[PDB]
């Protein structure tokens, strides 16, 4: 600590008085998350083994929730022409929990494949899917050209590829008939400048890639402040209060030492928060229990030692905390 | 079933102002002892809610926009109203909601509605034991394609009929958040005839429907083919807008105030 | 930037793309943090005179 | 005229006075 302010100071003499050098934390020992039982595992892979899926504005969805997902079976490694991921690779899904997942399956064009993402715009986008922002999950995508595409175009399939304003996140139009496309409402039947809404694949397998079918699967993912009801392989790596702790609490990650107060809150509401928009206390979603956030012990060193020709004698001192360890 | 009542006449929208009425508990947050602001979908305060009314020939149930958010208010002495319908064209062409009360639980469930001209249910022989229990149900013949179903808490409602001014109130709020449904609901007694009392209160959540239809309109179905007759029963219909409240939180949590400036 | 917190930012984008949604969160609390300490030296001004 | 220990979470140290309280009444 004599040389602390040697190299504060920038200099081999050190004058009498107290000079502040580093500033001292306290880290975590242990990790305390908890969250109830696993309720079932998500169809990863058994979509993948469908005969034909559903068009873009058609998306078949299969409820599953409760993250984590399956990860047994994962045909996801170098089996397929493109891969295009986006958050965090579905083998990463078993250290984070979801509220609600929708299982899609969609086939698209070439020239839509940028417009996948959460939150953009594009053509499929608005008009008929929109990616939540919740979505951590991978965009997984095969060429079917091999298959789906027909002499002359595909019209099995369809699409729709005007409507009259944008689609919100997780909303769905399955209707084929003759609506508003643009701005001005022709009344029905087509005409008056305004265009045929729905829309047949042109695929031809003699084209480019922007005319080729691309089968896609997404697994729809929703993160809200609803207490999460799945942690991890494992749960609860049980608590010891009065300790500096890393937790992840209703999808609130901190480190403080977890503490119980006399707090009352509602049956309905979840956490509380302080008035600096910071998490201040939450309630336990596996059992009942009310528990107080106390972030861990930190502070500034202070370095008291007399002149350079005087003595060596250092004395540190903490500033606003009370030392345990020493 | 589709045969309206001989007695179903449109009342005159009369209108009332709403003291306090139309706040609640923007989000979960707990604080104490400090004032927060924040803006979502609210009530105007001193608006001018339609004032409605049921006897025993004159009933009306009109139908109103959901887009911009409704405010329900409603008091009662015996608990006349059973719920809500919500649906776009209110047939089985597409998805509908209901809100059933059976003063046990309450029936949530999405399917696919036929919708009666005049939805009803079957209420008679009130002289020896009445016990006012629900018999026939006229709401739907059929339903199919069930895409929600839900069951809520236990909880205890009094269908008892008295005579008077009325006693029991119940203030409803239903919003929608990005297909997300959340239900209010306060009961407090009061003494009113006509109007509204000068007074404050807060609005609980008591259910959040994960649902994602998108409901244009509300008709109603509440109250009780053509011989049937109605009641004695109010209940009024807000309009939401995006406001901004500034509230204080007490000790215990409890909202003992509501500013909305927009006024003064 | 696309959110406040930092671990929401870590666990979604890439270590490469990540770096520009940091970089915003990075020099909107330098400018934050510098307007406060000249604050405070004009108001220790008037606190010495 | 706690406030004090809330600000204190987020970095904000507030460093006490080298002069207390009941020395100034001590010198006045």
């Amino acid at each position: 600590p004599l040389s602390e302010t040697k190299c504060t100071l920038k200099s081999f003499t050190v004058e009498k008085g107290i000079y502040q050098t580093s500033n001292f934390r306290v880290q975590p020992t242990e990790s305390i998350v908890r969250f109830p039982n696993i309720t079932n595992l998500c169809p990863f892979g058994e979509v993948f083994n469908a005969t034909r899926f559903a068009s873009v504005y058609a998306w078949n969805r299969k409820r599953i929730s409760n993250c984590v997902a399956d990860y047994s079976v994962l045909y996801n490694s170098a089996s397929f022409s493109t891969f295009k991921c986006y958050g965090v690779s579905p083998t990463k899904l078993n250290d984070l929990c979801f509220t609600n997942v929708y299982a899609d399956s969609f086939v698209i064009r070439g020239d839509e494949v940028r417009q996948i993402a959460p939150g953009q715009t594009g053509n499929i986008a608005d008009y008929n899917y929109k990616l939540p922002d919740d979505f951590t999950g991978c965009v997984i995508a095969w060429n079917s050209n091999n298959l789906d595409s027909k002499v002359g175009g595909n019209y099995n399939y369809l699409y729709r590829l005007f409507r009259k304003s944008n689609l919100k996140p997780f909303e769905r139009d399955i209707s084929t008939e003759i609506y508003q496309a643009g701005s001005t409402p022709c009344n029905g039947v087509k005409g008056f400048n305004c265009y045929f809404p729905l829309q047949s694949y042109g695929f031809q397998p003699t084209y480019g890639v922007g005319y080729q079918p691309y089968r896609v699967v997404v697994l729809s993912f929703e993160l809200l402040h609803a207490p999460a009801t799945v942690c991890g392989p494992k749960k609860s790596t049980n608590l010891v209060k009065n300790k500096c702790v890393n937790f992840n609490f209703n999808g609130l990650t901190g480190t403080g030492v977890l503490t119980e107060s006399n707090k009352k809150f509602l049956p309905f509401q979840q956490f509380g928060r302080d008035i600096a928009d910071t998490t201040d206390a939450v309630r336990d979603p596996q059992t009942l229990e009310i528990l107080d956030i106390t972030p861990c012990s930190f502070g500034g060193v202070s370095v008291i030692t007399p002149g350079t020709n005087t003595s060596n004698q250092v004395a540190v001192l903490y500033q606003g905390v009370n030392c345990t360890e020493v | 079933q589709c045969v309206n009542f001989t007695t179903r006449t449109q009342l005159p929208p009369a209108y009332t102002n709403s003291f306090t009425r139309g706040v609640y508990y923007p989000d979960k947050v707990f604080r104490s002892s400090v004032l927060h602001s924040t803006q979502d979908l609210f009530l105007p305060f001193f608006s001018n809610v339609t004032w409605f009314h049921a006897i025993h020939k004159r009933f009306a149930n009109p139908v109103l926009p959901f887009n911009d958010g409704v405010y329900f208010a409603s008091t009662e002495k015996s608990n006349i109203i059973r719920g809500w319908i919500f649906g776009t064209t209110l047939d089985s062409k597409t998805q509908s909601l209901l809100i059933v009360n059976n003063a046990t639980n309450v029936v949530i469930k999405v399917c696919e509605f036929q919708f009666c001209n005049d939805p009803f249910l079957g209420v008679y022989y009130h002289k020896n034991n009445k016990s006012w229990m629900e018999s026939e149900f006229r709401v739907y013949s059929s339903a199919n394609n069930c895409t929600f179903e839900y069951v809520s808490q236990p909880f205890l409602m009094d269908l008892e009929g008295k005579q008077g001014n009325f006693k029991n109130l119940r203030e409803f709020v239903f919003k929608n958040i990005d297909g997300y449904f959340k239900i209010y609901s306060k009961h407090t007694p009061i003494n009113l005839v006509r109007g509204l009392p000068q007074g404050f209160s807060a609005l609980e959540p008591l259910v959040d429907l994960p649902i994602g239809i998108n409901i244009t309109r509300f008709q109603t179905l509440h109250i009780s083919s053509s011989g049937w007759t109605a009641g004695a029963a109010a209940y009024y219909v807000g309009y939401l807008q995006p406001r901004t409240f500034l509230l204080k939180y007490n000790e215990n949590g409890t909202i003992t105030d509501a500013v909305d400036c927009a006024l003064d | 930037a696309i959110s406040s917190v930092l671990n929401d930012i870590l666990s979604r984008l890439d270590p490469p793309e990540a770096e520009v949604q940091i970089d915003r969160l990075i020099t909107g609390r330098l400018q934050s943090l510098q307007t406060y300490v000249t604050q405070q030296l004009i108001r220790a001004a008037e606190i010495r005179a | 005229t706690d406030l004090i220990c809330a600000q204190k979470f987020n970095g904000l140290t507030v460093l006490p006075p080298l002069l207390t309280d009941e020395m100034i009444a001590q010198y006045t």
